[PDB]
RNA sequence: GCAGUCAAGCGUUCAUAGCGACAUUGCUUUUUGAUUCUUCGAUGUCGGCUCUUCCUAUCAUACCGAAGCAGAAUUCGGUAA
RNA sequence: GAGAACAGAAAUCUCCAGUAGAACAAAAGGGUAAAAGCCCCCUUGAUUUUGAUUUUCAGUGUGAAUACAAACCAUGAAAGU
RNA sequence: AAGCUCCAGUUUUAUGAGGUAAAGCGAAUGAUUAGAGGUUCCGGGGUUGACCUAUUCUCAAACUUUAAAUAUGUAAGAUCCUUGUUACUUAAUUGAACGUGGACAUUGAAGAGCUUUUAGUGGGCCAUUUUUGGUAAGCAGAACUGGCGAUGCGGGAUGAACCGAACGUAGAGUUAAGGUGCCGGAAUACACGCUCAUCAGACACCACAAAAGGUGUUAGUUCAUCUAGACAGCCGGACGGUGGCCAUGGAAGUCGGAAUCCGCUAAGGAGUGUGUAACAACUCACCGGCCGAAUGAACUAGCCCUGAAAAUGGAUGGCGCUCAAGCGUGUUACCUAUACUCUACCGUCAGGGUGCCCUGACGAGUAGGCAGG
């Protein structure tokens, strides 16, 4: 797409580390991100969420990225997520319609900002998970798209100029 | 350089990656990089340090 | 004004010995005689009643600059102020223990110093440092003027 | 009792500050009792432990504890009757309090000199009850769910710090804890 | 000084017609203290008189709510300078 | 703790168990178990002289202290102290 | 200043040390406390065995030592050999270590050593961090640091110490901080979402707004119920084992206190509330219909109002816009300092070169020193 929205990149590593029998394990986190400014520091974050390194003792291997594998369409991404709002971070699963991968962060930017409180500070998520059309599942702009597909209801939803023509 | 012998190695690498969590075995490469360095921000507040 | 300024206070900490350390020293440690030229820190032992050095000293390092009966004199730097002087120390043996890292230090450079000599005989690792040692240098070495060279910059003056 | 909010105390104040030497005649604990209802009862009957926690760091007045504890307790015995479940306080109150206390008009200010002046003469005992802290650990039957949860809204307008009410996991949950014999 | 919350309790019975502790959060700047910012080549003191302009936390009047308002004296409270 | 008529304050003496919780004139805190503590003897070095140095105080005195060497003795097996 | 003379730092290594949380010692509020040996008294009964103290294994948090502190600043510390000759403390005894004399072989960069003489104090201030006293304070009194003082200029309405920025002159360019509806450079920018109170145009700030927070505002979450038909409302039904043991004046559906099976079976509980001294009805449970699609309870955060009252006259700097000119999420383009770069050039210092010419760097300034005029 243009001018990005977060790519995941897919950064690899290891650790890598010091001569004891010992070494830390194979890892992944896919994470969102612009390129590689903010692929250092997601690591950096993940390996102190989770793992608990270090900045040396991770050690990064490579990086591919991410343009749209699958059509633009039309998950409806169900999110995992964490808001931080008056104290640190409350959970969160939540599934909202959505072009894409590209898209998804907006849309739930605009969320955490406008309806939980967001601010700076932030971070993001823990996972995006795909889901069938027929299951989406919380509920109200979806609920609609699925609709849609079914159609007939592309021949509703087909409002939004209405009033304006004449014909 | 450097790049092919990773891809040379690895079909497998590239598509596990994108999809799901984990990573393969086998080969990681080293890297060195000298660095230049600017000073943006000025003197004021700040310690003699 | 108020109170005290004083030897004794703010040792707590410092005078306390651990659990592990607790209970008599071992006169071994007492016996303990050094040459000059030696590295030791200094930092006293709570179990010793006497020889303690002022408190406010502990934790330093210092070369024996001589001895003189049973306690040795150190030569240590403090800091702060205008044209600091270097200060002797008369502090005893119990209290001063030695340093590891210049013995292991002089080991490695003395280890290292005879695989050179090999190289410098037959062999090429170098070259640049090979320049300055042959056309450089006495002093005869080991003086009393290059202390002072050293001592001047402790009164540091952008500090002050 | 003599007036000054809790304005004065509840932002975290002093090097503490309750050490035993530096202090005779320290105005008392007014806490009733800690552990309440069937003392005589071990933890693991009841299926159920409810527990109250604070989003803020302060020191909750002696007079507050016993007020908002009591208020929990009224609402507990009456419903529950007399020989009701059990309830322990989290948080004893020990850290004191020195304020200065009401000059004179002599003119006299401070007699003193000009002064104020440490060694402060004792007002009391407060509890540091920290971030994430609770203050009460209580033991019941899901058939009184209800009461102490009532128990202790009427127990929060008793205190400053805000608080929240929650179902407890410790060690286990009450069931992973029980099948060792 | 005044207010808000909570409402133990009292009011024959009844938390809330009314009264209302403990606790607790506020607000004002008009008492008192605290301070030492301002003025020691000088800010005339309290009080009172008289002339003006204001404020709202309203004592009365207007309009209203509730009552443990039969009338009716009334009580409490809202709007309101 | 036990044990012993009487004795409670009851020493007292006895046995076991007993590592710094005791003792160490005096604050505090620290510190030590054939100890620097406790006892028995013997004794005077609480001597004179000079004091490297630190604390005083980073250079500034008195004072203090830590070390000597000369002078002199002690105890002690003696080293030493 | 005036001269003299030609080294400084830092990771990394090693040391010991702030500290403050949960144990140990000491103190210990101070509960709760089971199990369980023993105090000591009397006092009743058939050695046992009611009665008070109290070891002992054993349980909720505080505080001063100490481990291991975890931390973090720190915070000092970074030549060798042989030969001879001399010494030395210590048995006519054993050794080293002294001193000499001679030979042998070994990431940084001017931040810089010493001296004479000189001056203004010898009253500070603010902020940041860590505090200590004080209810607090545009408070008091420390620490560590930057600034103000003595520091312009640009931003912030104004405004010593907030941000950008350290300033010879002059110009051109481009930028910071911060801003782009108008005042007012420069966007009535682009993607979206909430808000309708004029919230609100706000880093810090004499910028207020809380407990309580409602809340069916919006949103989000967690648990349950729904096409097998929930839900609002309206409508509608109930025979039989059998009026159930204990206790008491008395419970018998419904004062207190049990079990809880079953008929048949749209369905018809040993019962939901309303009762009388006690008994004495009627509804509900449970079950059915008319309608048709979501549903309610708990927490959380935005928003918001409610909490929300003050004195000569209205403001967020002002006008005052509200799918924004709000606020938040991303994002494009612009604007903008004495900064930065460059051009020209004045001083100092590097220096060079021939009373003179040239190269490049640095270059605000009160007290104040010195030097030229």
């Amino acid at each position: 797409m243009g001018a990005f929205r977060f790519h995941q990149y897919q950064v690899v590593g290891r650790g890598l580390p010091t001569p004891t029998d010992e070494h830390p394990k194979i890892y992944r986190m896919k994470l969102w991100a612009t390129n590689e400014v903010r692929a250092k520091s997601k690591f950096w974050y993940f390996l102190r969420k989770l793992k608990k390194v270090k900045k040396s003792n991770g050690q990064i291997l490579a990086i591919n990225e991410i343009f749209e594998k699958n059509p633009t369409t039309i998950k409806n991404y169900g999110i995992w997520l964490r808001y931080q709002s008056r104290t640190g971070y409350h959970n969160m699963y939540k599934e909202y319609r959505d072009t894409t991968l590209n898209g998804a962060v907006e849309q739930m930017y605009t969320e955490m900002a406008s309806r939980h409180r967001v601010r700076f500070p932030c971070i993001q998520i823990i996972k995006t998970a795909t889901v069938h059309f027929k299951l989406c599942k919380r509920d109200n702009t979806k609920q609609f798209h699925k609709s849609d597909i079914k159609f007939p209801l592309v021949y509703r939803k087909v409002r939004p100029p209405t009033r304006k023509l004449k014909t | 350089a450097y790049q092919k012998e990773y891809e040379t190695a690895e079909r497998n690498i590239i598509q596990a990656k994108r999809d799901a969590k984990a990573a393969g075995s086998y080969y990681v490469e080293a890297q060195h990089k000298l660095v230049f360095v600017v000073r943006i921000k000025g003197i004021n507040k700040i310690p003699p340090k | 004004m108020g109170k005290s300024h004083g030897y004794r206070s703010r040792t707590r900490y410092m005078f306390q010995r651990d659990f592990r350390k607790h209970g008599a020293v071992h006169l071994s440690t007492y016996l303990k005689v050094y040459k000059v030229g030696d590295i030791v820190d200094i930092k006293a032992n709570g179990s010793i009643q006497k020889g303690m050095p002022h408190k406010f000293y502990q934790g330093k390092t210092g070369v024996v600059y001589n001895v003189t009966k049973s306690s040795v004199g150190v030569i240590i730097n403090k800091m702060v102020g205008n044209r600091y002087l270097e200060k002797r120390l008369n502090l005893r043996v119990e209290h001063i223990k030695h340093s590891k890292c210049r013995q292991e230090f002089l080991e490695r450079v003395k280890a290292n110093a005879a695989k050179r000599a090999e190289a410098k005989a037959q062999g090429v690792a170098v070259q640049l440092k090979r320049q300055p040692a042959q056309p450089r240098e006495s002093r005869i070495v080991s003086t009393e003027g290059n202390v002072p060279q050293t001592l001047a910059p402790v009164p540091y003056e952008t500090f002050i | 009792m003599a007036r000054r909010p809790a304005r004065c105390y509840r932002y975290q104040k002093n090097k503490p500050y309750p050490k035993s030497r530096y202090n005779r005649a320290v105005p008392d604990s007014k806490i009733r009792i800690y552990d309440l209802g069937k003392k005589k009862a071990t933890v693991d009957e009841f299926p159920l432990c409810v527990h109250l926690v604070s989003n803020e760091l302060e020191q909750l007045s002696s007079e507050a504890l016993e007020a908002a504890r009591i208020c929990a307790n009224k609402y507990m015995t009456t419903v529950s009757g007399r020989d009701a479940f059990h309830l322990r306080v989290r948080v004893h109150p020990f850290h004191v309090l020195r304020i200065n206390k009401m000059l004179s008009c002599a003119g006299a200010d401070r007699l003193q000199q000009g002064m104020r002046g440490a060694w402060g003469k004792p007002h009391g005992l407060a509890a540091r009850v920290d971030i994430g802290q609770i203050i009460f650990s209580v033991r019941t039957k899901d058939s009184n769910k209800d009461v102490v949860v009532e128990g202790l809204r009427r127990a929060r307008y008793k205190f400053p710090g805000q608080q929240k009410i929650i179902l407890s996991k410790k060690w286990g949950f009450t069931n992973l804890d029980r099948p060792e014999y």
